């Protein structure tokens, strides 16, 4: 059991576009989208 | 019980505050989370919510409303539209972090504590909005949200208990006003972060016209736990109506700023001293302190002296609990730069949608600015009292009210030191 | 059967559900005072000069959008709502230029008029002012937005009524803008009607400017023959001379709106 | 700042702009987390990453956001200038943040803005003439505890003093990236000299359940 250093080094080499590909990576898994009915509510 | 504020780490929530140990699945489940959440998703809604109420928690989001009653708004039959938790990661009250550290220390806490906050509500899905400075933070939380995916944690049959939820991670752009409950659906919308009037309650008309329900970082994260651990553990800690732990931030002139958590209802300077390490230059030297974030008036030392944090205590000091967010001020502080820095704050962050907030901000900030240089007149103080009750009670949103506050503070307990800047700016002039 | 009662100043009235408080008080013939609000329009609760006491309850509610409950008592001329009335006209005066001499908005400004009946007599506001520039939106309506008060109906008209999603609000807090953020031109068969509905002078009839003050012409109420509609006109004249064409309601008709052709 | 647009030959509707074809996946994706009907939730993220990809935004990435979400073009520039992370002009390689709210202001923000200031011959809200940097000031951060701090693109860079902030710019002047996080020894927020809660080994599995789950 070590208490003394930080377990929180990954986001050191985290980049630009880092989030949005972890997004585009979970689509994968995300249940379908309820639908309003229409297209847009200018339709 | 009549004292608090002896939290053993048995009894602490957050065990990773600081990052210590593997922030990912692994190490969440090792510590604790995740741990038979199929079984608490089984129970119902009716047992999830009854174990929140019982527990009396409060929102930590800073209004401190009654969590397992305010879920229960959203316990009623379908109507055909999908139900919602959003999950408020916006953090922008100065003088607050202590959500940044759960979203990036404990992540999977946050995620099963939308799983199991959303089931109680009936919700599909969560959306966490995090502001959009916190992006390594976001980035931690992505991450998190796809191991849980993958393990079968959340998604289609969430931890097997045949409940589909998903949880999804939407960043702000750069607004304080965001934070606020309807400003932040609005903008998860694509408006400008404005708040809406109410009615309609969130509850009924929310998030895409949804019913849905807005809960801070701290308020779900700990929701799990005390579902595991029952609501009667979790109502062991703090006074009746005040229960359980909290995050405390110390920032400002203590020896050591920190972020920790301590039992509610210990004495604030049990906890400025046991914590932070005390004032700098002792707590001689304290002038003032801001018990709840920028948002809550100001106390003088006298009162710092023998005050509870929680939310009864520190109303009846004529201030609130807020976030929990102490700023400290010592007797080398400029006070009246101190609040007008915040005033400066709540003008740059005013949505502008509304008269008495778009205006009267603006105007309490230009008297302000004049009041620091003590170029004004002793009449202008009641005169400057008189605008902030103009404008609390009568916006669309608290942000008016949170304005307000800080002002009404320095000069329920500064008034001395404004009239004697006005005195020696008159004999220099 | 499905009317309620409720009480404006102890006088029991019966509303059907869904109506604010705003309407319930039309009903015994109290206007609230409003800026924001249109009946014409969808409800936007952000000038606040609607705010009211409601009998028993600490904080006041906005007239336009609250709506109201059985057995309120809308208390119209209460103090707490005569108060709430002064702060929200002290806030809307702040920043507003002193230009009613020059305005042609005045003689028949509803900031002047609420100001007038609702409002303080006197100023302490002791700093400078806010000033915005101009925007060019046409030929047709001139913009001096130094004189907005932000109430966003000619905003909500031109989504709402015309169908044109041009306008809108840029910035934020104190700084917030009414305009289109580039340079457009507002050019909709149905665009002249944003100088009815501005309460102020912040949008005027480019046509119209500096010839004359409302309390000088005489209405000749009239019909529009431009088209085939029939639309009902006001035609103000002074002197013997046509100074301007205004719309006159009319529910079956034209509302209250006319074409920039009749117009 | 102004809140009105006017053309230049460097910022004009056709100005060029367009998503790269990756970035496209990425709107993609980005889209499908709101419920059909309901595409222009998507305009902050979306407006966001063409920010990402072009550094700022002019008003020809703006008309591009309305367009792919078929939103009227003032609904996005309403966005654009209502938060303050869009850039509506061009900044520098490192937009240095600097936070000077009552927290950070207590613990000496001053010296860390006259600091950088000194170093890089600019005042706030300039661009040093290479274009590498650009300095303003900021609302809180939400990192008080780490006062006072900066933020640097998407970075933190807590626990400042002039010395630490004059290493991080001789660092990215240098083409080098400094580490995140707080400079004074500490590696989060816990308190300095020793932690004071959470020092024995964290529970396990089922500790302190409730009997009957
Ligand atoms: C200007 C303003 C900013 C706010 N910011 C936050 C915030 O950053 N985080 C938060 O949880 N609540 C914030 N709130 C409070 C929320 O509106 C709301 O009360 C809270 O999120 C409800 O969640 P809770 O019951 O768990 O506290 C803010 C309110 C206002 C008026
Ligand atoms: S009080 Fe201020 S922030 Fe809140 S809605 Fe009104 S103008 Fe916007
Ligand atoms: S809009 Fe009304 S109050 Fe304002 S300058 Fe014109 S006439 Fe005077
Ligand atoms: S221009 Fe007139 S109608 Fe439009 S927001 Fe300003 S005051 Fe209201
Ligand atoms: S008329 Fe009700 S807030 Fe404007
Ligand atoms: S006051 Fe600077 S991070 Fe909060
Ligand atoms: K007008």
């Amino acid at each position: 059991f070590d208490n003394t250093t930080y377990k929180n080094l990954q986001h050191h080499d985290y980049s630009t576009y880092t989030f949005l590909d972890l997004n585009l990576d979970l689509s994968k898994f995300r249940m379908p989208q309820p639908s309003s009915g229409r297209e847009s509510p200018r339709h | 019980k009549t004292s608090f504020g002896s939290l053993k780490d048995e009894d602490r929530i957050f065990t990773n505050l600081y990052g210590r140990h593997d922030w990912r699945l692994k190490g969440a489940q090792s510590r604790g989370d995740w741990y038979k959440t199929k079984e608490i998703l089984l129970k119902g809604p009716d047992w999830i919510l009854g174990e929140v109420k019982t527990s009396g928690l409060r929102g930590r989001g800073g209004a401190g409303f009654p969590t397992g009653l305010k879920w229960s708004f959203m316990n009623k039959p379908s109507d055909g539209r999908p139900k919602y938790l959003v999950v408020n990661a916006d953090e922008g009250e100065p003088g607050t972090c202590k959500d940044r550290e759960i979203i990036r220390h404990d992540p999977h806490k946050l995620v099963e504590g939308c799983l199991v906050g959303g089931r109680a509500m009936g919700a599909r899905a969560a959306y966490i909005y995090i502001r959009g400075e916190f992006y390594n933070e976001a980035s931690n939380l992505q991450v998190a949200i796809r191991e849980a995916y993958e393990a079968g944690l959340i998604g289609k049959n969430a931890c097997g208990s045949g409940y589909d939820f998903d949880v999804f991670v939407v960043r702000g752009a750069g607004a304080y006003i965001c934070g606020e409950e309807t400003a932040l659906i609005e903008s998860i919308e694509g408006k400008q972060g404005k708040p809406r009037l109410k009615p309609p309650f969130p509850a009924d008309v929310g998030v895409f016209g949804c019913p849905t329900t807005v809960a801070n970082v701290e308020t779900v994260a700990v929701s799990p736990t005390i579902c595991r651990r029952g609501g009667a553990w979790f109502a062991s800690f703090g006074r009746e109506r005040n229960s359980g732990t909290k995050l405390f931030n110390i920032s400002g002139h203590v020896n050591n700023p920190c972020t920790v958590e301590e039992e509610m209802s210990v004495p604030l300077k049990e906890l400025i001293e046991k914590h932070a390490g005390g004032v700098t230059g002792g707590w001689d030297n304290l002038l003032a302190v801001i018990p709840g974030g920028s948002s809550t008036p100001l106390i003088p030392k006298s009162v710092c002296e023998t005050v509870l944090m929680d939310f009864d205590a520190l109303i009846q000091a004529q201030t609130g609990l807020g976030t929990a967010a102490v700023i400290v001020m010592d007797r080398s502080t400029d006070i009246v730069k101190a609040i007008a820095r915040l005033i400066e704050f709540y003008k740059h962050e005013s949505c502008g949608q509304c008269t008495p907030c778009r205006e009267g901000v603006d105007w309490m900030n230009k008297v302000m600015a004049r009041f620091v240089r003590g170029d004004a007149r002793p009449a202008e103080i009641d005169s400057l009292w008189e605008i902030s009750k103009q404008i609390e009670g009568h916006t669309i949103c608290a942000l008016g009210d949170g304005a307000a506050w800080p002002v009404q503070g320095l000069i329920r307990h500064f008034r001395p030191e404004l009239e004697e800047r006005m005195q020696q700016f008159a004999q220099q002039h | 059967s499905n009317l309620i009662e409720v009480f404006v100043d102890g006088q029991s009235v019966m509303v059907e559900p869904g109506t604010t408080v705003l309407q319930a008080c039309e009903k015994v013939g109290m206007q609230i005072p409003r800026f924001c609000y249109h009946e014409r329009l969808s409800v936007a609760g952000n000038c606040r000069m609607c705010l009211v006491e409601i009998e028993k309850a600490p904080k006041v509610v906005a007239a336009c959008a609250m709506p109201v409950m059985k057995g309120w008592n809308i208390l119209t001329n209460s103090e707490k709502t005569k108060k709430a009335r002064e702060g929200v006209m002290e806030f809307l005066l702040a920043n507003h230029p002193l230009d009613c001499p020059i305005c042609d908005q005045g003689g028949e400004c509803d900031l002047q008029d609420q100001s007038m009946m609702f409002g303080s007599d006197r100023s302490r506001f002791l700093e400078g002012k806010r000033a915005v520039e101009d925007k060019n939106i046409g030929p047709l309506v001139k913009t001096i937005m130094t004189r907005c008060i932000q109430c966003t109906r000619c905003i909500r008209f031109a989504s709402e009524i015309a169908g044109v999603d041009d306008l809108g609000t840029t910035g934020r807090g104190n700084d917030m803008q009414v305009g289109t953020y580039i340079e457009k031109m507002f050019m909709s068969e149905l665009s002249g009607n944003i100088i009815d509905i501005c309460p102020v002078g912040a949008l005027t009839s480019k046509p119209y400017a500096f010839t004359a003050r409302p309390w000088e012409t005489r209405k000749t109420e009239s019909i529009d023959v431009m088209d085939a509609v029939g639309s009902n006109i006001v035609v103000s004249t002074r002197t013997g001379e046509v100074m301007r064409i205004l719309p006159r309601m009319h529910e079956d008709i034209n509302e209250e709106w006319i074409s920039d052709k009749t117009r | 700042a102004l809140f009105v647009h006017r053309d230049t030959p460097e910022n004009n509707p056709e100005t060029p702009f367009d998503f790269t074809p990756e970035n496209y996946k990425r709107i993609e994706a980005i889209v499908k987390n709101y419920p059909e009907g309901h595409k222009a939730a998507a305009v902050l993220p979306v407006l966001d990453l063409a920010q990402r990809q072009n550094g700022w935004l002019p008003i020809s990435a703006m008309n591009k956001v309305a367009e792919i979400l078929q939103v009227p073009p003032m609904r996005v520039y309403e966005v654009a200038t209502f938060y303050t992370m869009y850039n509506r002009k061009p900044v520098g390689k490192y937009h240095i943040q600097v936070c000077t709210t009552t927290p950070c202001m207590l613990r000496n923000s001053d010296s860390i803005l006259e600091a950088i200031q000194k170093k890089l011959g600019i005042k706030v809200g300039e661009t040093t003439p290479d274009k590498l940097f650009t300095l303003i000031e900021v609302e809180c951060l939400g990192a008080c505890v780490n006062a006072p701090m900066v933020q640097i693109n998407d970075n933190y860079y807590e626990d400042l003093t002039p010395k630490d902030i004059e290493e991080i710019i001789d660092e990215l002047k240098a083409g080098k990236i400094p580490k995140p996080g707080p400079r004074s020894g500490r590696f989060s927020c816990e308190p300095a000299g020793g932690l004071t809660s959470l020092t024995e080994p964290p529970k396990g599995p089922g500790f302190g359940v409730q009997a009957g789950l």
